[PDB]
């Protein structure tokens, strides 16, 4: 009912790295205090390093298991905007704002860090976990992808957000909100996929996918908490970050097709300003009675 | 988690076997005590409080002023003698959130439940203090529930229209188009909504004043309705609803159906105009014997006989439409067609299906029209002439547009008061009240409609939670044989006030010497037939009621003879969609969906069992998709022989339903004399 | 393959490295006598070939009637007696594919050139024989060339309307809303191009009647306008084409922007609608010195202070409504808004650019109202008053929408004839009696504007043709001196023209008084300045023609204060896109795009070389894009100082120019007076 | 030394189908002989059969077993490319001109057409048979991509030019083009990752090798044979078409650094002639003139 529809949606939001000029973002980046700095480079190569997972296995994993060649152009669209776009995107930002031995230092910091570890591991884990015609282990992946998209990639996106909505580092800024436009994107029709596979299942089987979800949501947002003060108490900004995360959240639950987690909360104004039964025929008799 | 909404989750905890239903009367006792006291603003007295209504443009003065303070007061000691309390949490609920009135802010509540029905029993008086307080009377007994637009508005300054079903004629010209997209943005505005007649339009490919196959059809003007009610989306409150209808016999038809499928392109498919079929008895008889059949292009039938093609009885006129060479055809297999509408009913729950012919038969008014479509909820079943609107400089000839007041009676209330005739009457009296102060500027075919034909719709309810609460199953005989009885001592009764107005008033409704009223042929069933009931047990519901005999007939025939008839239309059973629950009924004359209602508001998730439901009478409240669709279509074409306008006819089918069930339903529906079919839902 | 396209085709051969130019006069020659003369009806007498023109429904009886046979038979024969021959095949394809009146199947010709342009004739002359023979000889010698509308309608009985450019004023209420859908749907049926000014309308998030964030904004109704436009279509041959203007400063800007984004979602792209936008000297001074700039909401600008935001001086009142509380306003980066811009322009080719503080400093009928939106080719300039379309009930108080009759001087044909001053004189008086025999009776602003303003527009075209053909490189000054001179030279003979009607009808255009003409104040840089050639090559190209001088302007300006105007508006300079083919000219007054144009009618592939060209003024013949688009600018600010109206500038960028470089040309253009931009095609 | 450039011409020469109009082509399609059409239809189906499986599996697998986040950004877009523009231009180009009972009908032709069947029997085969880690059963797999892209395909393509140089179904036509300049470059691609490869094997290993290349083309040259026999017969164009797809695999031999394998033919001389802007900010100096 919805692929040819998503099909069209993402084609028509193809863009381009080059599109967007970037050395026009220095003239803001030298303004920023080294905290700034400092969780700007973290946040920027914690979302580099989940979205390659994302590139490299995450879609062309749920490409290879789905069933469909409508649905494997999709996801073969969304996993080239990962590959060729995304990172690409990524890298230029990466460029601009620091020399190459600073780069390389920032990825050192954040390969090793515990909580960007503790999450990219757990999602690929799942990834690794999908095995052939079975079909729960690819409705398991798919919830962790719903959860990358959809809700991880958020106490990331939000600096980047929060700069744009205060007219600081607006190149790199509208970069991160084509990209972040894409993710919401692919969180949806995932969810779409995953809700297919959880409708052809029993009750008892259900509430169980369930559980899962929730028990693995739960994870994820305690880890969340953690990467969050972090990267942001130096900044000040933990507590608004953590609203924006829940907020996220259940935008990933309603994309599984499940209610809401947490209580409604407004969100920071300035991340706001930056954001078929069966055919028979009849055969007479049928008009008589 | 609230207090009331923790006692009404209550309810689905089985205690000893058994679904805890006694917490509801908890549950809305603690949302009253701690929420409703604490949020109603409260005066010194009903003076202070009606004056802050007035002065702030809450209330409106002219219809308070016809009464002196000390008649409104009595009016409102009226209301609160009742000491009116809501039997579940639900019903609060939705009156507190769909219907008091709320501060400009909408953070407090100015009216109770006895406020807002002693304002509309005010507006209804129009000037009398008896009439108000048996206005109050009614409402308070919840005996009779004016509609959703009636109730939340009367009364009110910053209110939208009274009437919300209008039907709308379209005549195949660009500026009668262009006045159709304008005169529904208008009424979509007031918060109403428009059903809109495309069959005059001509087909895709018919030819522009001597330029052929210029014309896009009937799915152009369907796509500028679909923006016209996007755009005018009620303020941005509540989305914009609208319908077309075409007749299956119209070239268009397979175009028309092809905007409801769920692969429909963005430039075909239409999203907030509902879509309606009318099929004349020719195509089932076609589609029955398998003679492939003929859909017609309008503008060739219009330019070979000077008529509209829905304007021409098609079981006489078909064969000569056929045998016509100037007349354009196409053939079509009308069994495949009806295949299809099944198909499409079950993936999406259009079309609406309008029986022409049955609608015809028995059509009272089909001197001034007959009727041709029917309106958003497929049971407004009228006469209409189309408007031909000229151009700027020029007159334009006003036809008649359908627009009916609704009101709903209570048939558990009616019934457990023994005041068929009071209701009925006191109903009768203020829908022609609202009918009368009804006036819309910008559709002068519904107004002038109004001005003449004086229709109201005076629909039921609660028949389901009244069988049930009765022990009868809504499928048995003793269930038709109660609503035979019942819906003919309505419509004896809103015959008999029609016509006690006209006498009032010295006037009748327009063009009504020709009716069947005037010659007595609508009688002739009732002066020749008994309804009195045939079960002991239906015979003792109506103890201490005076059941219409056949003499009775014939001396209110009689009587409409004498003295005429005031309204054109009285009857007909809307779906009453959410007055249903602060009246504590079942929805219209259909069977109960589910026996607890399982729903989400805000964050909190709240429980509905339906109106009386308890141990004992558990399963006489069977769920609609449990039953069978013939014996519902036996109980609602039992009640449409005494309604005179159509009934909102919901199919509930099960997903192990084919397409060949929903058609067998469809024709059984069609042989059983039902008007109109409103939606395809499937469990 | 086809003899004629054939021979066109070998142009392209290069014969000892030279195009075969003369293969076009051999290509036309076998187009005529393989094709033409064959598929040409042919008939005994003239009196034979109009009896049954008439009699077929194919011309009108009622212009014919007002000359005797042989008063026709003369009119044929000045056409015949040229013995005009088309330089090129492209002319005559073009002519007999387009304008060239053909059977009711479309199989056979029955007009030639002579014969539709003797029609055109007798249509103007309105009865006059020597006038109907001055018209055949300006047109068979193509000095002057009547619109597509015009050419292609004139005298015939089954036609469109004569005018095609109208301009609507949208006021901020759903009867307006609904009354410009039905009046924009109306004018695309008769084929015209609607434009709708959408400053009026309320930004989205405006209250409806005390209940806020109601309004859906412009885009609503851009949506509204756009299927409006998608639905009158006129067989879909030419579809529905409208545009939509709104003022920088309105709050919905970025929205209205964002509909013309290659990333628009369905739900807000519109397709077949153009945009322009108003840019007031305020949004430009803001830009310039990078300060924070505003966009209001028009509906809290009109209920403070009782007027439109687009009905007032915005250089004089934004700072009252930036420092007004009760004014609400969004803060925007007016550099960031024109780089937006610039993207869009170079992505799509949209906006329009309007710099209405370039119009109106120069505008004559201020008195009446300033311009504040163009025609969808963004070239039609002239004020207009909003109109209020009531209820239904009430009277309409009809405001002026602009509309003005097209007609085009060939300049080369103009400047070899030496008769700029008959040339224009006659063109004035067959637009005179086009808009004198147009009745729009749907469009009652628009009829109300034809008849009181008398408004015409007489462009030109074949400029760089005739600047090619005379080894002047457009980008020179002395192409620059000769645009002066010639358009100076225009001015002041349709002036002289306007004065001497006024004079012979005894009345003024509506309002005249008030005019700048009145007053005497426009004639100031022409009784002040001097216009002759300032160079020796320039004044050759006149000799033999009289150049007003300052003493003649003198003596024209007291002429006009001693009989008035009876054209509001005179020149306006249009795209002139098919026409420009039969004349043998480049369109309008912008330079060649390609010297050698390739095209694919079919499955046929045809080129065609631009007029004139050899390889003696190959180099003459330079296309737009590799030429500076500031010298553009400034000719076309040369030529914009004698048009009262705009002209249609079309931007022609490479791929390597950057939005800045967009934006530059634009900065250039509003500083050098440039009233409208066009188009930004890129190569 | 050569990824780069592919990224960069790829995502350069980016299209979709709805970019060109295909109701100019009605006419022309409508005066074909049922012969014409119907080879029409069926080569066009046995393109879409392959772009099917290049997209799905093909493209995807290879860029599994590539080493370098580069090179896999080219092989994802490539993908894409495959499954999500060529093989839904033709079902576009199949809306157009056929109703729908000739497009059900030609699409269950694919299903049960042995040829068609065995090539792609073949070709996936060879896909599913990469081991990880194994560098010649990605050899064999990328000789077998660089045969569909530069050799298979080739049976097919004729058919579409043979028209577009009459001046017939050019909309189609331009389509086609478009698909076949991609190709083009993937074919040279892949073959230079399969000679990649094979660079670094033994004399001993390298012959070997050579001798799988040329025993598949082989076998896959005379199954496209009896294919062509098959289309073409009807049309009278089989011995024309076969000179062209011996053109075609010694332009696929070339591409994995092989000799010529067949005699030099001329081809009909018909299917020969077959063959956002950047943002710059404004400044001050550039509202003063
Ligand atoms: C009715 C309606 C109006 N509008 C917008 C479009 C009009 O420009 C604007 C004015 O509507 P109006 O028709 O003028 O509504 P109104 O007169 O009742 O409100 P007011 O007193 O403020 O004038 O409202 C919508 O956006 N949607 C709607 O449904
Ligand atoms: N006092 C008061 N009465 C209200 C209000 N809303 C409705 N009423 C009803 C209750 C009574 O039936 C009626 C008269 O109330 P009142 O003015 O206090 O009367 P009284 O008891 O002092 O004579 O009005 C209200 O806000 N205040
Ligand atoms: N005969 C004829 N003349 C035509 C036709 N269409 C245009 N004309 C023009 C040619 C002449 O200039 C003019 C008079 O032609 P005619 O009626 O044959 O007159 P004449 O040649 O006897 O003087 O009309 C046409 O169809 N037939
Ligand atoms: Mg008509
Ligand atoms: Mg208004
Ligand atoms: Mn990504
Ligand atoms: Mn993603
Ligand atoms: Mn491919
Ligand atoms: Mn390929």
């Amino acid at each position: 009912d919805f692929t040819q529809m998503f099909y069209n949606q993402n084609v028509k939001q193809f863009w381009l790295p080059e599109e967007i000029a970037l050395n026009g973002d220095l003239l803001t980046w030298k303004y920023l205090g080294k905290n700034e700095q400092d969780t700007y480079m973290k946040v920027l190569a914690g979302l580099t390093l989940l979205d390659t997972e994302q590139g490299n296995t995450g879609m062309p994993i749920v490409a290879e298991h789905v069933d469909g060649h409508q649905r494997k152009a999709v996801l073969n669209f969304m996993a080239m905007m990962e590959n060729a776009v995304h990172a690409k995107s990524y890298s230029n930002i990466f460029m601009t704002l620091a020399p190459t031995e600073t780069i390389n230092e920032v990825f050192e910091w954040v390969k090793q860090n515990k909580y960007l570890q503790k999450k990219a591991q757990m999602i690929v884990g799942l990834y690794k976990a999908i095995q052939k015609d079975d079909e729960i282990s690819l409705f398991k992946a798919m919830v962790a992808s719903v959860y990358l998209e959809s809700f991880l990639f958020y106490s990331g996106f939000y600096y980047p957000l929060y700069f744009y909505g205060q007219g600081k580092l607006m190149q790199s800024g509208e970069i991160i909100n084509l990209i972040l436009r894409d993710e919401a994107i692919h969180g949806v029709y995932v969810g779409l996929l995953a809700q297919e596979i959880y409708n052809k299942q029993t009750e008892e089987k259900k509430a169980e996918l369930r559980e899962f979800a929730i028990d693995l949501l739960n994870q994820l947002y305690e880890n969340e908490l953690e990467y969050t003060e972090d990267l942001y108490d130096q900044v000040g900004l933990s507590h608004d970050v953590k609203k924006f995360i829940r907020y996220n959240a259940n935008k990933a639950l309603m994309n599984l097709g499940f209610d809401p987690y947490f209580e409604e909360e407004d969100i920071n104004p300035i991340v706001l300003n930056g954001l078929k039964a069966t055919v028979e025929p009849l055969k007479d008799d049928d008009f008589y009675f | 988690v609230p207090k009331w909404i923790q006692l009404n989750n209550e309810i689905m905890i089985q205690k000893d076997g058994k679904f805890q239903f006694d917490k509801d009367k908890e549950a809305v006792h603690s949302y009253f005590v701690d929420y409703i006291n604490q949020n109603t603003v409260f005066f010194h007295n009903l003076k202070e409080k009606l004056d802050y209504l007035v002065e702030n443009q809450y209330y409106e003065e002219e219809f308070l002023s016809l009464y002196s303070f000390e008649d409104i007061k009595e009016v409102f000691k009226t209301a609160y003698a009742k000491k009116f309390r809501f039997p579940s949490f639900m019903s609060a609920f939705k009156f507190y959130n769909d219907y008091a009135l709320k501060t400009n802010d909408k953070k407090k509540i100015l009216e109770r439940y006895e406020d807002r029905i002693s304002i509309v029993a005010l507006f209804f008086a129009n000037g009398d203090t008896e009439k108000a307080k048996e206005y109050v009377n009614l409402m308070i007994n919840q005996e009779y529930q004016p509609s959703t637009p009636t109730f939340l508005n009367a009364g009110r300054k910053r209110r939208g229209e009274l009437v919300s079903c209008f039907l709308l004629e379209v005549n195949d010209s660009l500026n009668d188009i262009s006045r159709a997209i304008d005169i529904s943005m208008q009424l979509s505005k007031l918060g109403g909504g428009v059903s809109l007649n495309l069959s005059k339009l001509r087909a895709k490919g018919e030819a522009i004043k001597d330029v052929e196959n210029a014309t896009k059809g009937v799915v152009g003007v369907m796509k500028l309705l679909d923006n016209a009610f996007r755009y005018a989306d009620q303020m941005g409150q509540r989305q914009g609803s609208g319908a077309a209808y075409l007749n299956i016999f119209h070239r268009d038809i397979n175009d028309f159906l092809d905007t409801k499928k769920i692969s429909a392109d963005e430039d075909v498919r239409v999203k907030t105009l509902s879509i309606g079929v009318v099929i004349p008895d020719k195509f089932v008889e076609l589609a029955r014997e398998d003679k492939a059949a003929y859909v017609f292009y309008p503008h060739t039938i219009y330019k070979e006989y000077g008529q509209h093609m829905d304007e021409m009885d098609m079981n006489e006129m078909y064969d000569k439409f056929v045998d016509n060479p100037r007349v354009k055809k196409e053939k079509i297999n009308p069994r495949k067609l009806l295949e299809k509408l099944a198909m499409l009913r079950s993936e999406s729950g259009y079309p609406y299906i309008m029986f022409q012919d049955n609608v015809n038969k028995v059509h009272a008014n089909n001197h001034i029209s007959k009727v041709k479509f029917s309106n958003l909820c497929s049971e407004v079943l009228q006469a209409s002439q189309v408007s031909s609107y000229t151009d700027y400089d020029e007159e334009d000839e006003i036809g008649l547009d359908i627009s009916c007041n609704l009101g709903s009676l209570n048939i558990l209330n009616v019934m457990e008061h023994k005041s068929i005739e009071k209701t009925v009457k006191l109903a009768t009296d203020s829908l022609t009240h609202v009918s009368e102060t009804t006036d819309i500027r910008n559709a002068p075919a519904v107004r002038r409609a109004n001005k003449a034909m004086k229709s109201i719709g005076l629909g039921a309810m609660n028949l389901h939670g009244y069988l049930a609460q009765n022990g009868i199953a809504y499928e048995s005989p003793e269930a038709r044989d109660f609503a035979n009885t019942f819906f003919m001592m309505v419509n004896f009764y809103s015959i008999q006030r029609s016509a006690e107005i006209a006498k009032e008033k010295g006037e009748t409704f327009d063009q009504y010497e020709g009716s069947t009223y005037a010659t007595g042929e609508y009688f002739d069933k009732y002066v020749s037939t008994d309804f009195s009931p045939k079960y002991e047990k239906i015979a003792n519901l109506f103890e201490g009621m005076h059941i219409p005999t056949t003499e009775d007939w014939k001396k209110l025939k009689a009587f409409v003879a004498e003295h005429g008839m005031y309204h054109s239309y009285r009857l007909c059973i809307a779906p009453t969609g959410s007055i249903s629950y602060v009246q504590s009924s079942t929805a219209s004359v259909m069977p109960i969906m589910e026996r607890i209602e399982e729903r989400t508001y805000g964050n909190s998730k709240t429980y509905y069992p339906m109106p009386g439901l308890a141990s004992n009478n558990w399963f006489f409240y069977k769920e609609a998709y449990d039953m069978d669709m013939f014996k519902v279509v036996d109980m609602i074409a039992t009640i449409q022989q005494h309604i005179d306008q159509g009934i909102s006819f919901t199919l509930f089918l099960k997903d192990t339903m084919t397409t060949r069930d929903l058609n067998r339903i469809d024709l059984y529906a069609h042989h059983r004399g039902i008007k109109t079919i409103y939606y395809a839902r499937t469990k």
